[PDB]
RNA sequence: UGGGAGAGGGUGGUGGAAUUCCCGGAGUAGCGGUGAAAUGCGCAGAUACCGGGAGGAACGCCGAUGGCGAAGGCAGCCACCUGGUCCACCCGUGACGCUGAGGCGCGAAAGCGUGGGGAGCAAACCGGAUUAGAUACCCGGGUAGUCCACGCCCUAAACGAUGCGCGCUAGGUCUCUGGGUCUCCUGGGGGCCGAAGCUAACGCGUUAAGCGCGCCGCCUGGGGAGUACGGCCGCAAGGC
């Protein structure tokens, strides 16, 4: 029962239908690993500083999830098997630290 | 043939090698300190680098090229001289860029470099 | 002429705020020291950790070629 | 880790009077909980020597507390070790 | 009970820079190396350049007179398991403490055993220079090893060359990290200068090498010698 932020970067040249298919697979993994969603952001297509899979752009997704700790390493692994998933990074949610 | 190319300058502490490439990086011609009749430590002098750059640029003009983008790798003695010789040889030098490869704490150096 | 000085309030742990975080990089894509920036030591530690996170995510660069 | 709930359950279980949090019995019980969990961790992480030093410190502290309790109240000492399964 | 900082430790993943190798392209007369060269490599097409692939090892900037740890030591990033420690509240127990001959555990590097791995580097080794000679310093190569798992070895300028605990004795200044009444005060670390005092002097000086108490270890001229013999430990090297 702890909070995490899940960042996913996918193929940028993926159509709407395949994008929704991969979204449903991501949701299926999330439910299969006991994660509860609290917020979702979809920033879309962004230009990367360096090529990833020889591709200069990436499609981004950002989920706020709550799950038991012991499954976190498993879920991420399931998220890395798909050939269209370029990057998966799961971090522990942290309170904002403010300058000035 | 092409009027736009790239100029790679590889200036080690022992020699300066200049290559002219097509916009796809395929070389057209090259010249070094040994191509002019220098051997040994004289290959590392700034004047040898100036001559090598002038020779490579002259061959490039003989091929019919007018502008080159300059890429410099290494910190040898003949670096600035070669760059300046390219600047004043008859070629339009649009930009100069530094691209010397440095590891992000990678392989163990040789003893002389430790 | 300090990066911290010429900015408003922002999260130091935010690893998606590319526009703000890129101000804390040199021309070649290197993290600035405390001299250039003006943050405290703890703030600099947080900034470095977030910059590395954003580098891994593919937003900020690892290195950029020096241009004269 | 050890959450507040199980710790409070132990504290209520072993306390003499309701407002008691620092008696010998409660300290021994909390040390035994920590020692059991740490030994379970070390059974898998064999090369975790730095944590094993802390385990040694805990065992020594519990030994001192048990010696004091036995020297000041043998009946309480025997009841506590019987309830905790310490002897061995 | 509520909070904090941290390269503290163990396990599983994965990011890019760079070296090397292989494939393809393009291209030619040398490259490399030094004080100067030579060995070497290269027209059987090297060096320099571009693209693709594979693999191993180490983590640039941040970064520090910084931080953590009992010591040895610890540095990309993410997740999990886990140790220590600090502050505030002044809540509970009620002297439950300190030290510690033996014992047990940990303990850099190198080294040893059985499997794996092997890019770079590199004891031994080969060659080139240098030199009176050069079993070296410099250069070109090169095997163990360096890496991983498990098991041994147990040493060091393992150093602050300063055992641990507690109390007392002017200050000033820099810094990390907490609390507050956030000018400033009050805790905990890390440095510099200095009261009194101490010291053979150098220097130390609230982080004592000052003033005291408790417990442990060690010394008694140099060499012979950390040697021999005996004993114990180790596969061996060798250790005590
Ligand atoms: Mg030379
Ligand atoms: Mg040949
Ligand atoms: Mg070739
Ligand atoms: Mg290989
Ligand atoms: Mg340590
Ligand atoms: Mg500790
Ligand atoms: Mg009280
Ligand atoms: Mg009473
Ligand atoms: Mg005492
Ligand atoms: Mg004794
Ligand atoms: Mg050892
Ligand atoms: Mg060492
Ligand atoms: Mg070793
Ligand atoms: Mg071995
Ligand atoms: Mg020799
Ligand atoms: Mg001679
Ligand atoms: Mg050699
Ligand atoms: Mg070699
Ligand atoms: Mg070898
Ligand atoms: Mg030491
Ligand atoms: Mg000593
Ligand atoms: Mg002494
Ligand atoms: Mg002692
Ligand atoms: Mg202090
Ligand atoms: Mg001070
Ligand atoms: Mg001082
Ligand atoms: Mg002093
Ligand atoms: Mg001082
Ligand atoms: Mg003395
Ligand atoms: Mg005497
Ligand atoms: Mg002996
Ligand atoms: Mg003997
Ligand atoms: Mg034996
Ligand atoms: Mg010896």
């Amino acid at each position: 029962m702890r909070r995490y932020e899940v960042n996913i970067v996918l193929n940028p040249n993926l159509d709407q239908s395949q994008l929704a298919l991969e979204k449903e697979i991501i949701q299926r993994a999330l439910e299969n690993y006991g994660a509860r969603v609290e917020k979702v952001e979809e920033l879309g297509l962004r230009r990367l500083a360096y090529p990833i899979a020889k591709d200069p752009q990436g499609y981004f997704l950002w989920y706020q999830v709550e799950m038991p700790e012991d499954r976190v390493n498993d879920l991420a692994r399931e998220l890395r098997i798909r050939d269209n998933v370029r990057r998966v990074m799961v971090v522990k949610s942290q309170e904002p630290f403010l300058a000035n | 043939q092409v009027a736009s190319g790239r100029a790679y300058i590889h200036a080690s502490y022992n020699n300066t090698i200049v290559t002219i490439t097509d916009p796809d990086g395929n070389p057209i011609t090259w010249s070094s300190g040994g191509v002019i009749g220098y051997k040994g430590s004289r290959k590392g002098t700034p004047y040898a680098a100036q001559l090598a750059a002038l020779d490579a640029a002259k061959k490039a003009m003989a091929y019919g090229m007018q502008s080159v983008d300059v890429i410099v790798r290494g910190t040898g003695a003949g670096r600035e001289q070669a760059i300046r010789a390219l600047q004043a040889s008859g070629l339009q030098v649009k930009s100069i860029v530094d691209d010397t490869p440095v590891p992000h704490n990678g392989c163990r150096p040789k003893k002389k470099f430790r | 002429a300090k990066v911290k000085a010429t900015l408003g309030e922002f999260d130091l742990r935010d690893y998606r705020n590319v526009e703000v975080l890129k101000r804390f990089l040199s021309e070649t894509g290197k993290i600035l020291p405390r001299r250039r920036t003006g943050l405290s030591a703890k703030e600099q530690r947080i900034l470095a950790k977030t910059i590395k996170r954003a580098r891994i995510l593919g937003l900020l660069p690892f290195t950029e070629k020096l241009v004269r | 880790p050890i959450t507040k709930e199980e710790k409070q359950k132990v504290i209520q279980e072993f306390a003499r009077f309701p407002g008691d949090t620092g008696s010998t019995e409660v300290q021994v019980a909390l040390l035994t909980l920590r020692i059991n969990r740490l030994s379970e961790h070390l059974k898998v992480h064999k090369k975790d020597h730095h944590s094993h030093r802390g385990l040694l410190m805990m065992v020594g502290q519990r030994r001192r507390l048990l010696r004091y309790l036995q020297r000041e109240d043998p009946e309480r000492y025997r009841a506590l070790i019987e309830k905790l399964g310490i002897r061995g």
